[PDB]
RNA sequence: GAGAGUGGAAUUUCGUGUGGAGGGGUGAAAUCUACGGAUCUACGAAGGAACGCCAAAAGCGAAGGCAGCUCUCUGGGUCUCUACCGACGCUGGUGUGCGAAAGCAUGGGGAGCGAACGGGAUUAGAUACCCUGGUAGUCCAUGCCGUAAACGAUGAGUGUUCGCCCUUGGUCUAUUCUGAUCUGGGGCUCAGCUAACGCGUUAAACACUCCGCCUGGGGAGUACGGUCGCAAGACCAAAA
RNA sequence: GCGACUGUUUAUUAAAAACACAGGACUCUGCUAAGUGGUAACACGAUGUAUAGAGUCUGACACCUGCCCGGUGCUGGAAAG
């Protein structure tokens, strides 16, 4: 029952490598270049973490050098990862998710999401976005992007400071590397 | 039939595509 | 070992099972190109072909549906000239009559 | 049908790397329901040009021919041997009726 | 293609290599490498006129081969 | 033909040594790019697209079309036979399918090229031709569209008609080097045909079968209507 | 004419063309994520992980969405001063 099954893949095993162990883990420095992956580690024996939702993969750019891999994220940015670190071997399950859409204002309401009033609609006291009479963008020529309901911008590339100073950090830290 | 005479329908063609660009685009 | 037909190629297969179904329906020993003879060789490719052939494959389904009309002209002939091995025919290869 | 395995080895791999490959490559034709007719060397071979692995470049290798009588799928089935770092090539023919020396 | 250059004799490790260029058939396809693109139906106008071209230059010297066999034959 | 793998050259970009002043481009220039170190030179990396030589009046496919190599699956063709079978054939309205490229829809990909567009020039002007950037697109997967100077401007088929030179793929005979017979592809030609140019056993010759189409030019492949298409549009198609 | 639609709204003079909506797009976020609240711990985000989370505008669907980065913002940049 349970030796049959422990022998049949022995013969599967000695004719397949590590790129068709669809479902399996190992670290990450067990894999080869291209590997395509999922479910990483960020660190050893905490679980995963990056590679998670449906459909979605990653995938091994380089070799492990000083003890860790290069690795090329969904986001599109590459990180190096510790190589003790575990993921799954394949693409996430169900990748005809991102292309189903809804039809009705019901079935947001059945996922838990409440209606979002936009901040042009509201007043002053409410929204930055808020105010004049008819329809209005209050703001003008001497005005600011849009923000947030808390003066933040939302276009052009805005992050705040304390966001550019650690990606620089990590930026800086990564290219000695 | 020679080039003249394809060039008549050519001058037929490019104004009934550019009258129907101007008229059924509205 | 080395005479298994797992280790004969689909081409060679078809040969083997072509000649078999040829020795069931011959009208004589040396029989191989009578019309049911003819019939029952076209229903077994295009069976094969029907379901080996990839929807891309265009130019091979081409040649699918010649041998389709090529069996339609063969069951006509059957029809006004050999009544018994028409009916011979439909009976053993499941097929339908269309005399429309 | 009955093939040709040609296998090139990178120079630096020994005797025993090469036995390995090529006893798990007959080992996967067995359990095919197989025949191996024929295992052969070439020795060590000069190449045309410096094939260039992750390794580096390499001008020598070590050829080996394997004839074996085997399913029609093989070809698919030793997709692994892209994967090999003990191989430059390899590459599977249909056998052909011709006298190699 | 490399030559090399025997007692300082550059003339004539330059016929050698230009020698070599022809026979080999690199001088014939680095004359026919283009600058520009050329179509499929620009290809095939370039190949009949070609192919005229290789016609009359053969028949020339079919006649002229034909005139100076007959005349040193001595007839 | 479809599927699955794989290879190298070159272009572009990036990196690292060496090196230091231009490079790029034109009729001439300038935009551009380069001292934050380019172009150039060696090694390396990434990526996409197309497959040099072979190689072409070659080959294959109904046509459109098809080019690196390996394997899988698969359609058609040719030759030989003292094998079978026994007129089962040809054509084909209405129909059905296939069908460059551009275009459309969804998702990928994006080196090079490049509608649109920005700039630099030319010019009287220059919504162009030239230069420099460059989006869609060109590529893949799955659907749509259904049109081309889709051309041999030559419908499909059958029978017959003096030869010569080549060539593709077979077979037979050979008498050491060639003949014969099929099979397609070319060149030339006796006739015959042709308004003329020319065609000429792959006819535009001598005859025949079946289909499509034409009936002075313009208006016009336009109007109207129907069907089809997401659209762009397509098909059938007048009259004054 | 307006709004695509079913819905929601000024309890107690306004139910609508206003709000919401499914759909569309832009920007940010590599996980101790951004973002939000808090002096902080901490919590939500989320026992989620870029096919996910947040902010903004537009508002089914069909066809489309041209020019301008000079201004206000946001944003990238080796040096000199
Ligand atoms: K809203
Ligand atoms: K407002
Ligand atoms: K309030
Ligand atoms: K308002
Ligand atoms: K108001
Ligand atoms: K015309
Ligand atoms: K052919
Ligand atoms: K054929
Ligand atoms: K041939
Ligand atoms: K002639
Ligand atoms: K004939
Ligand atoms: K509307
Ligand atoms: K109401
Ligand atoms: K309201
Ligand atoms: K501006
Ligand atoms: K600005
Ligand atoms: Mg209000
Ligand atoms: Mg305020
Ligand atoms: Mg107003
Ligand atoms: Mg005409
Ligand atoms: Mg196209
Ligand atoms: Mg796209
Ligand atoms: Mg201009
Ligand atoms: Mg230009
Ligand atoms: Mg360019
Ligand atoms: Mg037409
Ligand atoms: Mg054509
Ligand atoms: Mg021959
Ligand atoms: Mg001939
Ligand atoms: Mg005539
Ligand atoms: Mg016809
Ligand atoms: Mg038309
Ligand atoms: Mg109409
Ligand atoms: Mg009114
Ligand atoms: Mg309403
Ligand atoms: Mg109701
Ligand atoms: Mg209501
Ligand atoms: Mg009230
Ligand atoms: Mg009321
Ligand atoms: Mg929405
Ligand atoms: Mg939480
Ligand atoms: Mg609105
Ligand atoms: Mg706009």
């Amino acid at each position: 029952q349970n030796k049959t099954l422990v022998a049949e893949m022995e013969e599967k095993m000695l004719h397949m490598d590590i790129n068709s162990m669809i479902g399996s883990s190992m670290p990450l420095g067990m894999m080869r270049i291209g590997t395509i992956i999922h479910n990483i580690e960020m660190n050893p024996g905490q679980g995963a973490k990056l590679v998670r939702a449906a459909g979605t993969n990653a995938k091994i750019l380089k070799e492990p050098a000083s003890g860790k891999c290069l690795i090329k994220l969904p986001s599109g940015d590459t990180r190096w990862i510790n190589a003790r670190c575990r993921a799954t071997i394949g693409t996430v399950s169900n990748p005809s998710h991102g292309v189903k859409k809804l039809y009705k204002a019901g079935q947001s309401r059945w996922l838990g999401i409440r209606p979002k009033v936009r901040g042009v609609a509201m007043n002053p006291c409410d929204h930055p976005h808020g105010g004049g009479e008819g329809k209005s963008k209050s703001s003008g020529s001497r005005g600011r992007t849009s923000v947030s309901p808390w003066g933040k911008p939302c276009k052009g590339g805005y992050k705040s400071a304390s966001v550019k100073k650690k990606k620089k950090r990590l930026a800086a830290r990564e290219a000695k590397m | 039939d020679s080039v003249k005479k394809k060039r008549k329908k050519k001058m037929n063609k490019h104004k009934y595509r550019k009258l129907r660009k101007k008229q059924g685009r509205k | 070992t080395y005479f298994h037909p797992d280790n004969m190629s689909s081409a060679e297969k078809m040969k083997i099972e072509l000649a078999k179904v040829r020795e069931e329906f011959k009208m004589s020993e040396s029989d191989c190109g009578s019309a049911r003879v003819q019939v029952a060789q076209l229903t077994t490719k295009i069976k094969h072909l029907s379901s080996v052939l990839h929807k891309k494959d265009k130019h091979s389904k081409k040649g699918l549906i010649a041998m389709v009309h090529r069996r339609k002209k063969l069951l006509k002939y059957m029809r006004r000239t050999d009544w018994d091995s028409y009916c011979l025919s439909l009976s053993k290869l499941g097929l339908r009559d269309n005399p429309d | 049908p009955l093939y040709d395995c040609m296998l090139l080895f990178k120079p630096i791999i020994r005797k025993e790397g090469l036995i390995d490959l090529v006893a798990r490559i007959g080992k996967h034709v067995y359990s095919k329901n197989g025949v191996l007719t024929e295992v052969k060397s070439f020795g060590k071979v000069e190449l045309g040009y410096g094939i260039k692995k992750l390794d580096g470049r390499h001008y020598q290798g070590q050829l080996m021919q394997i004839t074996m009588m085997a399913t029609p799928n093989i070809n698919k089935e030793l997709h692994y041997l892209n994967k090999d770092d003990k191989l430059l090539r390899w590459l599977l023919v249909k056998h052909r009726d011709i006298k190699i020396g | 293609i490399r030559v090399k250059v025997f007692s300082g004799d550059l003339d004539k490790a330059l016929t050698i290599l230009q020698r070599k260029m022809q026979s080999s058939g690199m001088e014939r396809l680095i004359k026919a490498q283009q600058t520009h693109h050329i179509k499929n139906s620009e290809k095939k106008v370039l190949a009949r006129k070609n192919l005229e071209r290789k016609i009359k230059s053969i028949d020339f010297a079919r006649k002229l081969q034909s005139i100076l066999i007959k005349k040193v034959r001595g007839l």
